[PDB]
């Protein structure tokens, strides 16, 4: 039952990888509590999961700070529960600084989640890099827009990654489901060919290319071309560098004084004219 | 090759080169309703596609999908795996796949898209296309404009030699269960009281299976006030059969007149044209020719003709207005895929793991267009 799992929790049973509590009637906040602590110091469970149990804030709390305190944990199932956004906050706070846990879902709660905290689950766990995947569906397209490029950036870092290591010198790299479909015999219709023949053609409109644009506007090379105007005079005529006097840039009181006065300064201090005319 | 058709309700998934969809299951996740629920769950969280429809009893069902968007990232990827491993029986190691997006997609969602099918599912290649324009390469055509009307959304997209027009796309929020939402409201209005889900996909079908769409609106109103040829009858379950006439039209009316449903936006007819007029006037000629119907709610008898005397009266004298309506536009915009993912011409144009392992989720604005 329920003491033939948790009794290997704390035993540290080197073979129990899932915690399955879902569906499980009459399970209490302290004994779910229990354990959230039974686990405050396990190694060997990467899946918890407490579904269609009556959860609460107590029992989120519970399992928020054990959050911060589990490294081996990677998914969270508090699906199908009565916790409100004051306990999925607290869960929230905690992966604030926790680098293991990588999905976590709270589908189908009491109520609405409300918006103060569905903006919130997105500015909280912006300093989160390592959660991959969030079970919640928001209500809002603020949040999340905002999220999904969260999970968007977290995944990336372990394309990123992979990218460092494994090529980069590794060496190498219960009733009916009412189903009336059509079978087959393969493709007759066709002549969408020719546009393919088309789309090999073509395509790379104007310009594009390299590998990173740290510098200025890397420009598509007609204007900066086609304006040849700019290109001052190269290979042959005057040599033009203006190496000049003997000053330099420690404190300088003229150029300060200037500064100090040019700061201090305002077109409220300029007498009125005006300008509205267009000359024909 | 895969061929993937996302929909804001159903969803269709198949082998590439195919007649048709193997796959046709419904996009819905379903979970727990509530209270002391178990009794019905087993050891499950959730359940995906047509034992989710089965068991809509306890079940909450949600879309991950709506209006054509997908907003449920999670469930989004329970669907597609569903799809491989439960629906398709098949290694998604093992093949390419061509997903489909809706018109006016966020560029976020398309590189989400892009990373799940890349970094969990670990694809060996990709590509992703507008739906609106998969359905007009299956008509045999590259050049067109296809009016795409689905389950949530409608969407008129100008298609330039394969390439939708943004700038001319429009969008129009009235389809598919608006039109159930209103026969509903009518229908109750004379009588017979239809409120829940299950009562629901009677209406579905009252709609589907009696309704049609009426050449000169202000005449077949007339027709029907004045004689009883346009009556029909339908049986429900419990035996007791009901009489529709003048709602087996004014149904479909709410495309063409969205003011039935209190819209101040214009009918299907003009959202079509008004889109082809911020075209180029080099293409306009070719599009009002082509224009092409896709999607499940225009399957009512008559849309077609409807739409030529609409736009014809809103175009220039010299125009011709050709309306094609293909006879599987229920899967058409899975069938110009799986055509499109065959053509050897398309191989080179997909998306390689090494490319995404390279510059990451971005490079589908670039490679995809
Ligand atoms: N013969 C028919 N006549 C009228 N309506 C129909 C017919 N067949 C299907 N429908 C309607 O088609 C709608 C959904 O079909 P469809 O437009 O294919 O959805 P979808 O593609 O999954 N959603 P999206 O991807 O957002 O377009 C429903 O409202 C049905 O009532
Ligand atoms: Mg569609």
């Amino acid at each position: 039952v329920i003491e033939d799992a948790l009794d290997k929790i704390k035993s540290n049973d080197p073979d129990t990888t899932e915690v399955n509590l879902n569906n499980i009637e009459n399970i209490t906040t302290q004994t779910l509590t229990r354990f959230a602590e039974a686990l405050k110091d396990n190694t060997v469970v990467k899946t918890f999961s407490l579904a269609n149990t009556h959860a609460d804030d107590s029992a989120a709390m519970a399992i928020a700070e054990m959050l911060k305190v589990n490294e081996h944990i990677t998914n969270v199932n508090v699906e199908s529960n009565f916790i409100t956004g004051k306990g999925i906050l607290a869960i929230m706070r905690a992966l604030q600084h926790n680098t293991v846990l990588t999905e976590l879902r709270f589908h189908n709660q009491r109520h609405i989640m409300g918006s103060q905290v569905e903006m919130e689950i997105v500015k909280l766990l912006k300093e989160n890099t390592t959660l991959l995947r969030l079970g919640y569906h928001f209500e809002l397209p603020g949040p999340r827009m905002s999220m999904t490029s969260i999970l968007t950036r977290n995944m990336d870092k372990q394309r990123q990654k992979r990218l460092q290591e494994q090529k980069q010198q590794e060496g190498y790299d219960p009733p009916p489901p009412p189903p009336p479909p059509l079978p087959e015999k393969k493709l007759i219709t066709r002549n969408i060919a020719e546009v393919i023949k088309q789309q090999e053609s073509a395509q790379r409109a104007l310009q594009n290319g390299q590998g990173s644009g740290s510098g200025g506007s890397v420009g598509s090379q007609p204007n900066s071309i086609l304006k040849e105007i700019k290109n001052s005079l190269r290979s042959v005529q005057e040599k033009k560098m203006e190496d000049s006097s003997r000053p330099s840039t420690p404190q300088r009181s003229a150029h300060e004084n200037l500064m100090e006065a040019i700061r201090g300064s305002s077109i409220k201090q300029l007498k009125r004219v005006e300008v509205p005319e267009a000359l024909r | 090759a895969l061929v993937v058709d996302n929909g804001s309700g159903m969803c269709k998934a198949g082998f590439a080169g195919d007649d048709a969809p193997r796959a046709v299951f419904p996009s819905i996740v379903g979970r727990p309703r509530h209270q002391g629920v178990m009794v019905g769950m087993g050891q499950k969280d959730s359940y995906v596609g047509d034992e989710a429809q089965s068991k809509r009893g306890i079940l909450t069902l949600k879309y991950p999908i709506e209006h054509g968007i997908v907003t449920n990232w999670d469930d989004m990827e329970k669907i597609w795996h569903h799809t491989f491993y439960n629906e398709l029986r098949v290694a998604p190691e093992e093949h390419p796949v061509l997903l489909t997006e809706a018109p006016l997609n966020p560029k976020a969602n398309r590189e989400k898209m892009t990373q799940i099918m890349f970094e969990t599912f670990n694809t060996p290649a990709m590509y992703v296309a507008i739906q609106a324009v998969l359905s007009l390469y299956a008509s045999g055509r590259t050049t067109g404009i296809v009016l795409d009307s689905g389950d949530g959304v409608s969407h008129t997209v100008p298609i330039y030699e394969g390439y939708a027009l943004p700038h001319a796309i429009l969008r129009l929020d009235l389809a598919g269960r608006d039109l159930t939402d209103y026969l509903m409201k009518i229908l109750t209005e004379r009588g017979y009281s239809f409120t829940t889900t299950a009562e629901r996909e009677i209406v579905r079908d009252i709609k589907e299976k009696l309704c049609y769409v009426a050449l000169d609106f202000e005449q077949e109103m007339a027709t029907a006030a004045s004689s009883s040829s346009l009556e029909k009858s339908y049986e429900l379950p419990d035996g007791q059969v009901i009489t529709i006439g003048n709602e087996r039209f004014r149904c479909p009316e709410a495309l063409f007149q969205p003011s039935f449903l209190g819209m101040e936006a214009c009918g299907i007819h003009e959202t079509t044209y008004n889109s082809i007029m911020k075209c180029d006037v080099d293409i306009r000629e070719d599009l009002y020719a082509n224009t092409v119907l896709s999607g499940g709610t225009t399957m009512y008898p008559g849309i077609a003709d409807r739409m030529q005397k609409e736009i014809t009266a809103l175009a220039k004298s010299t125009m011709k207005i050709k309306i094609i309506a293909p006879p599987e536009r229920k899967y058409s915009v899975w069938i110009g895929g799986s055509i499109l993912a065959s053509l050897s011409t398309f191989q080179q144009m997909w998306i390689s793991k090494q490319e995404y392992d390279e510059s990451g989720p971005s490079i589908v604005h670039r490679k995809c267009f």
